């Protein structure tokens, strides 16, 4: 976060720089990224609650813990 | 992967999605002398400036710079995504990623003599023999610290080297001492 | 030079220079600042070059005080890495780490300067003609003989010894010694070093009316320094010794206080140099420059450097890595265990761990060796029976062990010495002893001839004949 | 003369042929008193040396994304930080031949005695893998060491890897050099390295070698604390390559690693300076990798690979009498045996100190000679008996004969274990010694005079029975007439010595 | 698996990190064979296993054998699966390495 | 340490 | 009250005050020192001072040294206790006597800060919880506490009478500890032990009792 | 920079003002009997003690030769 954050993958930063002040937020969708020990740093999802269950493509489930600046950890 | 090189690859991505790679390279070339004149770069870095003043003078710049709208979008996003303290390094670091994804490669000739077009073309042909770029751009400088002729630093920005110069005398001293 | 430096980030005692990107000096080079002070700008603080952080910023620690300095204030570079004026000029003056005299007399000539960072001497040039020098302090002379020209290791807790020992050692061996000396004062108390300077004046070894008669030079890195000075006053004392080894070609005994102050100053600054913490919390580059300081002190067929290092083990924690390294560095080690002087057995050198490599019988006169091994065995028996004497009572054990405990108790009480400056703690006058005198004394004790006398008769004794005088005095005063 | 030097100059400058090949190069970002970082080098491999601009050579350890860290093999003054540095391509070999015997060197194996340049033709990779399990074999050849108990209780064999973990400053270097001097007899080239000692100590040790004549066949690679971190980091590797190479030339070899604790200390120093993230007790994770790659390099060969023998006898000393320190518990977890040379056991007067308590051997007795079993099994029993029932000595006065006589024999065997500093006492000196000890032909004597009794014993019989020397050296097996001659000499010498 | 040829980005000792194109990135615990550029001229190949994604098309593995003599930016091939070790009933009396290649100079096993 | 060495002493 | 000065600093008042107020005491010390009158100073609760320094220092991300304290605390307390001294008569005998108190961690003096400040100061003096617990008021752990100045900073009469009584008390404590598990102690040892316990009684003070020097002589 | 007054009322955007002097607590007579807290504030309802020296809070130690031998 100080040296390296995980909100600067090339795809999300190109998705950002294709338009500055533009259309709606990816409120229930986004790109999963940097999967640590069950730690998912997905970008987007600006309507997700604190402690919200999230469902995945593997069928595994996840729980929102740290809703950060741009990603959701 | 530098933090800067992330956004350098982003600029490569927009130069990919359009065909203005030379236009955005001329735009970032205008931008490196825009973010020269250290009061200017300091003012835009200067982390206590009100951001709306930053974006309004930024729109003034975009009006006067003559950028493409995507590389115009780039400065605004580098403002808002707060990484403004390395932007001159970003403008530098766009060079090699543009060089790579363009398909060329870069090197430097350091001779005692200003090498002509045929000689530099033969040298670029030997470089494409040892590297295989598309339109390999080898700018040069003519430095009298050498003795004989051409030295090449190619591959990456300074990685690998061949030469026929003052090395042929200094390593001659080295291979005469022989200890 | 022409690199007008600029100060960028003042981080406590560690600071930095912004440079013109063309020209930067190298490691350990001097960097004198154009500092200001409370009035005017006649302030000049030096800075030492450790490492350079890539894009025209370097890492540098100031020696003198880091107060009152602004960002962008200019500094001046030298190119000469701190050439310190050591020759015959330095004799009898308290000097600073900047090569500056502090004893409010005139500045001496700086013709004989030499840089404080340099190459350690080569391996092959190394004088090994092994012979002992004597002191007149029984518990080290009998037990752990001091190699002339080697190093001496004095380890102790804070308040167990190490100060009256070194005072008595200079008091004996300086006037016994034809060569000049050096005391470095690296981070001891300012009062004690002052009192040493007063003692030196009183002894007449300086003869403060004359510089050229004075057989010593002084350098005091006191506690007021920022640690950049505290890590270089040690090597200032080193180069003061080194000029006397090379350029003066005479033998010099060397007196240093606690090196643990020096390495802990390194531990203090390594956090802020841009380096990382280490094993238990010191600096990582411990043994490297530690052994630099060590192996820049040896005897190499041109002069003899015998040396005494008063390294303070913290709180008697012998697992500490820097004294662990110094253990293998040294030649004659004496740990000064606190539990002894807690029982008041002044001086409190442990007879068990303490040794030298000079215990060769073929160098020590084999009867001496037999004596020493016998008495160390005896004390080992006492300390191992210490577990059960406080459990089984005095007279559960066998009668051979009984007389063993009695005679060992008498010899460990006989380990005292009334030093010639201990009088501010005893009041009894200081006493000087021989070597063969003590040999005969310890043989007559442990052979069991006067093995009936009171245990207090053998206490604070010069020797065993003095003990017999105190024995008759005690058997007078006991009945009356 | 000088014109011949000029023609040597001429032949070398005609040997310069303007070789045009590609060299990797880069610029100095930062140097940090041991650490140096440069960027722009990809094709350098792991563990490769480069050469700087000034002449200072350095080796590369971490190939980071942006830059590359190189660590320094010398004095880092003249680094310019903006200057260019180049690569080499070699994997830090060292040149090698026979002529090192009696020479002393730095970590680069370059001479420092000034006794000429070692005429080294062959060379070797430093980071060589250990020989495989198929090249490994069992142990048959006994290693000799001269000491009574460690010839006796934990024997050492040519090929295996025994370790001594005596504490601070109590006699490890001594007994190491006593093994060296005990190898005056055979053809074995011991390998001495000394790490992190003062130069005066190692000079004193090698002058002891000069006196005893070890310098005809020894080798010292002494890397004192003056040197930078990488030199002491890779110096035992250089000694190991020397050992393995000369073992490949079918010779019998052993090695004395001095203070692998100092090796590991230097390693964690330079590594943590290099921003290797620290692990247990601030040592980085691969300290076990270092010690395993150093020690388990030593092995016993295949007898079609030449049947050279390599025996690793390293030294680690531990802070203040500990077992549970980090690198000691690592090296006991890795190597076969161990030996505890404890401080109070030395200070008690046992010369030298051997704990015969937790001192165990994985190989046990399998490497001893055939006569050694006969002379030693009863010794093992008697030592177990005294070590167990020892505390009754305070009233063994009152106890019966079966414990009393046995305790007296046990303690006089502990007095037999005493041996002086550097007395080379090979197999025939000691088999008779342990023999009369276990036969009780001296238990009438009291508890001091046995040492002079034994030295007069062994001198007289070593002069008196050269046929006993021969049948020791030939059979390595106690035949009954050998033991007969032995008891005869015992009775004669005991008679003469009792009459004084 | 396929030709997922990525650059060996960052090497700090036995920890080595390999970049990738953004299309295919290997899974966790996934065996990756490095075509090990050896000093001996032959491609003495080494393997590794990634128990740490980096997210930025970059993996974090350690190698089973010694990583010395390995440069920056060699190519790599994934297995697309964890360590497929050729075990079975036919592997009797043979000595194995970690990845299961026979080592006691008796040739290969099934 | 200081305890742990002393605790070693006490154990012994 | 006319010659005492308090510079009070409680805890909830913020950390800057808790760092700098002992140096304000040092400022008063330095002034009254250069006005050449004798003046003492009793620094107190230095563990609080080092703790508040740890707070303010760690809150500015100076990477802390051993046991999470910052490293300059040695430099701190040196910079404190090197101030108080006695000037010579050349500058005019301006004296400053300093007595810091440090809370050792629950009877344990082997913690971090007391090692450092013992290396700083000259003399230590221990308060045994054991002897105060047994009622020896006030409790001096005799023998283990010395003065680096020694008796040269005592009056001549005290050296003239009893300049070994520290040593002699140490001797008696040794012999008594050994003689507790004894059986047949000599009349010499008896008189030594009994007169030592007489001196143990002589080390008893009713509290707040003003005493003169001759009153102890 | 570190606060001395737990600055609730200290607010962002406020420019800070420079002084150019080290901490120098004013010290004179009439201190004999009074209680301040590091700021020359008599906190017992005393009043004000005027002072003129105002020596530096951080000052160099006295000179080593001018340190006296401790006899008294
Ligand atoms: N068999 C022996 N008889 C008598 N003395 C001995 C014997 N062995 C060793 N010593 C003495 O013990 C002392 C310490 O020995 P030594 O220096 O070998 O300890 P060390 O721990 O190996 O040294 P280092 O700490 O350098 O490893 C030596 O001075 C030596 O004189
Ligand atoms: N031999 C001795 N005779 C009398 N007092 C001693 C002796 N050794 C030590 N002391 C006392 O113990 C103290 C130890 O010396 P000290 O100045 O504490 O040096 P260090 O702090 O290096 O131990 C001395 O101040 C002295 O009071």
């Amino acid at each position: 976060m100080a040296t390296i954050r995980a909100d600067e993958i090339s795809k999300i930063i190109r998705e950002r720089i294709e338009g500055y002040n533009r259309e709606v937020k990816v409120v229930n969708t986004g790109t999963v990224l940097q999967v640590g020990d069950g730690i998912a740093r997905i970008h987007g999802l600006d309507e997700v609650m604190a402690g919200e269950l999230v469902e995945f493509e593997e069928g595994t489930i996840g729980i929102a813990l740290n809703l950060e600046s741009n990603n959701v950890g | 992967d530098s933090t800067a090189s992330r956004y350098a690859s982003a600029l490569a991505d927009v130069a990919d999605v359009t065909g203005t790679l030379e236009a955005t390279n001329s735009d970032v070339e205008k931008l490196i002398r825009i973010f020269s004149e250290e009061p200017v770069y300091y003012f835009f870095a200067n982390p206590v400036i009100s951001i709306d003043n930053k974006r309004s003078v930024l729109d003034e710049i975009i009006t006067t710079s003559g950028l493409q709208p995507h590389t115009a979008n780039f400065i605004n996003i580098l403002i808002d995504s707060e990484r403004i303290n390395l932007v001159k390094e970003i403008l530098n670091e766009f060079e090699d990623v543009f060089n790579k994804i363009t398909g060329t490669e870069v090197a430097v000739v350091t001779s005692v003599v200003k090498l002509e077009n045929d000689h530099l073309a033969q040298i670029a042909k030997g470089v494409q023999k040892i590297t295989g770029a598309k339109n390999v751009r080898i700018k040069t400088v003519i430095d009298p610290s050498l003795v004989a002729g051409f030295t090449i630093r190619y591959g990456n920005e300074g990685s690998k080297l061949v030469d026929m110069s003052v090395k042929k005398q200094l390593e001659e001293i080295a291979a005469q001492l022989e200890m | 030079k022409k690199n007008l430096g600029r100060i960028a980030q003042i981080i406590g005692p560690v600071l930095d220079v912004a440079f013109p990107p063309g020209k930067m000096p190298n490691i350990y080079n001097a960097l004198i600042v154009k500092g200001r002070d409370t009035a005017g700008q006649p302030m000049n603080v030096t800075c030492e070059v450790q490492q350079l952080l890539g894009n025209n910023r370097v890492r540098a620690v100031a020696m003198s005080a880091t107060d009152g300095l602004t960002r962008g204030m200019e500094v001046i570079d030298t190119g000469a890495p701190l050439s310190v004026p050591v020759g015959g000029a330095t004799l009898g003056r308290i000097f600073n780490v900047l090569g500056e005299p502090v004893d409010n007399l005139g500045p001496v000539d700086t013709r004989t300067t030499s840089p404080i960072h340099r190459s350690a001497p080569a391996f092959t040039q190394l004088d090994t003609k092994l012979s002992i020098f004597e002191t007149g302090i029984k518990v080290v002379d009998l037990l752990a003989p001091y190699r002339r020209g080697g190093k001496i290791g004095l380890f102790g807790g804070a308040g167990v010894g190490k100060t009256v020992l070194i005072m008595e050692l200079i008091n004996n061996i300086a006037k016994a010694h034809g060569g000049v000396s050096v005391f470095g004062g690296v981070g001891e108390r300012t009062r004690e070093g002052n009192d040493l300077y007063m003692e030196m004046k009183e002894s007449g070894v300086i003869n403060e009316q004359n510089i050229a008669e004075s057989k010593v030079a002084l350098v005091y890195g006191q506690m007021n320094e920022p640690p950049g000075a505290r890590m270089r006053v040690g090597l200032t004392a080193l180069t003061m010794a080194e000029y006397f080894r090379d350029v003066n070609e005479q033998d010099v005994l060397l007196f240093i206080d606690n090196i643990f102050r020096f390495v802990q100053a390194g531990s203090e600054v390594s956090a802020l140099l841009g380096r990382m913490p280490s094993a238990v919390g010191y600096q990582p580059t411990l043994s490297t420059e530690m052994g630099s300081l060590q192996e820049r002190i040896t005897s190499t067929k041109e002069g003899s450097i015998t040396s005494i290092q008063a390294v303070y083990v913290p709180a008697d924690d012998l697992t500490d890595p820097a004294p662990a390294t110094t253990f293998a560095h040294l030649d004659a080690t004496t740990v000064l265990s606190r539990g002894l002087a807690a029982k008041g057995i002044y001086p409190a050198v442990d007879p068990l761990d303490s040794t030298s490599t000079m215990l060769q019988p073929r160098i020590v006169g084999e009867e001496h060796y037999e004596i020493a091994q016998r008495v160390k065995e005896t004390l080992q028996r006492y300390k191992e029976l210490q577990d059960i004497i406080a459990i089984l009572g005095l007279d559960e054990l066998s009668e051979e062990d009984r007389l063993t405990v009695a005679r060992a108790r008498k010899i460990e009480r006989f380990l005292s010495q009334p030093f010639f400056v201990a009088e501010v703690f005893t009041g009894s006058p200081g006493k000087y002893v021989g070597l063969a005198e003590t040999i005969r004394g310890f043989q007559l004790i442990l052979s069991g001839e006067l093995d009936s006398l009171p245990e207090q008769a053998f206490y604070l004794v010069g020797n065993i004949d003095e003990a017999t005088a105190k024995a008759m005095n005690l058997e007078m005063e006991s009945k009356l | 003369r000088a014109d011949e030097i000029s023609k040597i100059i001429r032949e070398r400058i005609e040997g310069y042929n303007r070789e045009v090949k590609v060299v990797n190069t880069g610029t100095v970002l930062q140097v940090g008193d041991g650490i140096a970082r440069i960027h722009g080098l990809d094709e350098v491999m792991a563990g490769e040396l480069v050469e700087f601009e000034e002449g200072t050579i350095g080796i590369a350890l971490n190939l980071e994304s942006n830059n590359v860290g190189v660590v320094l093999m010398g004095d880092g003054l003249m680094i310019q930080e903006g200057s260019s540095v180049k690569a080499t391509g070699r994997i830090a070999q060292i040149p090698v031949s026979e002529a090192y015997l009696g020479r002393v060197i730095n970590a680069l194996a370059k001479p420092i005695d000034g006794r000429g340049e070692i005429t080294a033709s062959e060379s070797r990779l430093i980071e060589s893998p250990a020989p495989g399990i198929m090249s490994r074999r069992s142990v048959y050849e006994p290693l000799q060491t001269g000491l009574i108990a460690i010839d006796a209780m934990i024997p050492v064999g040519r090929g295996q890897r025994e370790l001594i973990i005596g504490d601070r400053q109590t006699g490890k270097t001594a007994v190491a050099t006593d093994t060296i001097l005990n190898q005056q007899g055979q053809n074995v080239i011991c390998v001495y390295v000394a790490i992190g000692q003062k130069a005066s100590s190692v000079a004193q040790v090698v002058t002891n070698f000069q006196e005893r004549g070890a310098m005809e066949y020894t080798i010292v690679v002494a890397e004192t604390a003056d040197s930078p971190a990488t030199l002491q980091y890779l110096a035992p590797y250089t000694g190991a390559a020397l050992a393995e190479y000369f073992m490949y030339r079918e010779r019998h070899t052993l090695i004395i690693y001095d203070d692998l604790s100092k090796q590991a200390q230097a390693y964690r120093q330079m590594s943590l300076l290099l921003r290797r993230p620290p692990g247990r007790e601030a040592y980085p994770g691969d300290v076990f990798y270092l010690h395993s790659r150093l020690l388990e390099r030593a092995a016993k060969l295949s007898s079609l690979l030449g049947e050279g023998s390599m025996t690793a006898l390293p030294i680690v000393e531990t802070q203040a009498g500990d077992v549970s320190a980090y690198i000691p518990t690592n090296v006991i977890s890795i190597t076969d045996g161990q030996i505890f040379l404890s401080a109070d056991l030395f200070n008690a007067g046992i010369r030298p100190a051997i704990n015969v308590g937790i001192s165990v051997s994985r190989v046990g007795s399998a490497a001893q000679i055939k006569a050694m079993k006969k002379v030693a099994g009863k010794l093992k029993l008697e030592l177990a008996q005294f070590a167990e029932l020892e505390a009754f000595a305070q009233f063994a006065s009152d106890l019966d004969k079966a414990t009393q006589n046995q305790l007296a024999r046990g303690q006089r065997l502990r007095e037999l274990l005493k041996q002086p500093q550097s007395a080379p006492l090979t197999v025939e000196e000691q088999v008779m010694t342990i023999y009369t000890g276990t036969n009780g032909y001296l238990d009438s004597l009291e508890l001091d005079q046995v040492r002079k009794y034994l030295v007069e014993l062994r001198t007289y019989v070593k002069t008196n029975k050269p046929e006993f020397q021969e049948i020791i050296s030939s059979t390595k097996t106690f035949t009954e007439e050998a033991e007969a001659l032995l008891k005869e000499a015992i009775q004669e010498q005991m008679e003469r010595f009792l009459l004084q | 698996e396929k030709k997922n040829l990525g650059r060996i980005a960052q090497i700090i000792g036995p920890v080595l990190d390999v970049a990738f194109p953004p299309g295919k990135m290997p899974n966790i615990y996934n065996a990756l064979i490095v075509k090990g550029r050896d000093t001996a001229g032959q491609p003495m190949n080494v393997t590794c296993e990634v128990q740490q994604l980096l997210g930025n098309n970059r993996v974090r593995a350690v190698a089973m054998s010694a990583t010395d003599g390995l440069t920056r930016g060699m190519e790599v091939i994934d297995t697309g699966a964890p360590l497929s070790v050729p075990v079975g009933g036919a592997t009797l009396g043979r000595i194995f390495n970690v990845l299961g290649e026979p080592v006691d100079n008796l040739g290969p096993v099934d | 340490c200081a305890n742990l060495r002393e605790l070693r002493d006490r154990i012994g």
